[PDB]
């Protein structure tokens, strides 16, 4: 069976540069090599087909090249939107195989996160439970650190985070902390704080408020 | 038109079966291909086998294990791919693929997120993310929701039907306890807030809801 080799898994570059992914296939395929991409979230969408030959409603900035067994995907300036995987797949020979991916990622210009606390909410609180949310938004690079304190005094149980990938509308990123509570306990606190270390500043990026 | 629909999910028990369909709309020839393909949370793309519905034969990825069984339904248009004997290595998105027989995928379904564990399915609680009365703003203002307690994955959430999809970002849940929980974050101008609706629409395929929650400035 064909073997499709990526390689780099992960391919960096800054906007506006132009991009070259490989896929080598393990015997002559001809030009038999098809490219996809797959968003985050997203079902994969075919790029180019027969190594060269663009598919309609593709934007003119993605192009393939090569024949025998090394092939390129190239995309000509790359912009936010491109931020995907991109597998190559062959139909040479049987069976149909996939090659195992490559990641764009995008060197974009750091970008301190944007900080946003949210108390829970009425509904949540009938129910016995209480969630209080903190986004930080849109920043780069990734690197982040969330820290919650409760009337002065730091919390470390309870947090669950969560990370976006790196956002295809402005190749930032983006993570939430959220502190969960019984109702009980969150009424026998007055004043929650979420806190940002991020290298875009010195000093926490804060954000609190009091639950009265 | 959508060319492959496919259910967003499927919870199957340890050890038993399921049947996705893939229901294909848009030309269709004798030289039509269904591929269906395999793709593990953080993996690649995996080919399981295809079928050709004019004639009815299916072949199999020879590498991996045989789960799948496909079959095909003329009339209804409709291809299916019975899985079988389930374990905690068959969770992972499946898709359908549409093939003419000239060796490329030019259209893929959605894909169903099959799950299999011995958990419940369980709808999620969508909360209203607005900012508290001493939060300051400036040109544009944060909002968002918190979807908690589902089973299993995925949801689907957009932000006024659709419509309000700048400045949206969801993350990826967290699971804990037999239950996963996440939150959508949505930016718009603050101006525009709350004279024009901003809505949350939570779909939970494996329960069969969707729910709407409205985010209003707090009392």
């Amino acid at each position: 069976d064909i073997l499709l080799t990526q390689s780099p898994a992960i391919l960096s570059v800054s906007p506006g540069e132009r991009v070259s992914f490989s896929c080598r296939a393990s015997q002559s395929i001809g030009t038999d090599i098809h490219w996809y991409q797959q968003r985050t979230n997203g079902s994969p969408r075919l790029l180019i087909k027969y190594a060269s030959e663009s598919i309609s409603g593709i934007p003119s900035r993605f192009s393939g090249s090569g024949s025998g067994t090394d092939f390129t995907l190239s995309i000509n300036s790359v912009e936010s939107e491109d931020i995907a995987n991109y597998y190559c797949q062959q139909s040479n020979r049987w069976p149909f195989t996939f090659g195992s991916g490559t990641k764009l990622e995008i060197k974009r210009a750091d970008a301190a996160p944007t900080v946003s606390i949210f108390p829970p909410s009425s509904e949540q609180l009938t129910s016995g439970g209480a969630s209080v949310v903190c986004f930080l938004n849109n920043f780069y690079p990734k690197d982040i650190n969330v820290k919650w304190k409760i009337d002065g005094s730091e919390r470390q149980n309870g947090v669950l985070n969560s990370w976006t990938d790196q956002d295809s509308k402005d190749s930032t990123y983006s993570m939430s902390s959220t502190l969960t509570l019984t109702k009980d306990e969150y009424e026998r606190h007055n004043s929650y704080t979420c806190e940002a270390t991020h290298k875009t500043s010195t000093s926490p990026i804060v954000k609190s408020f009091n639950r009265n | 038109q959508v060319q492959l629909q496919q259910p967003g999910a499927e919870l199957v028990k340890p050890g038993a079966s399921v049947k996705l369909s893939c229901k294909a709309s848009g030309y269709t020839f004798t030289s039509d291909w269904i591929h269906w393909v395999k793709q593990r949370p953080g993996h690649g793309l995996e080919w399981i086998g295809e079928i050709i519905p004019s004639y009815g034969r299916a072949n199999y990825n020879e590498k991996i294990q045989k789960k799948a069984t496909l079959t095909a339904d003329k009339s209804s248009s409709t291809a299916f791919m019975q899985l079988s004997s389930l374990t905690s290595e068959d969770s992972a998105v499946y898709y359908c693929a549409r093939e003419r027989g000239d060796g490329y995928f030019a259209v893929w379904g959605a894909g169903t997120t099959v799950t299999v564990s011995s958990a419940k399915t369980t709808p999620p609680s969508v909360y209203p993310l607005a900012p508290g009365s001493a939060a300051q703003t400036n040109s544009m203002v944060t909002l968002g929701c918190l979807v908690k307690g589902y089973f299993p994955e995925p949801v689907t959430v957009t932000w006024n039907s659709g419509s309000l999809s700048s400045g949206v970002h969801t993350f990826p849940a967290v699971l804990q306890s037999d239950l996963y929980t996440l939150s959508s974050s949505v930016t718009v101008p603050s101006s525009s807030w709350p004279s024009e609706t901003v809505t949350c629409n939570v779909a939970h395929p494996a329960s069969s809801t969707k729910v709407d929650k409205k985010i209003v400035p707090r009392d």
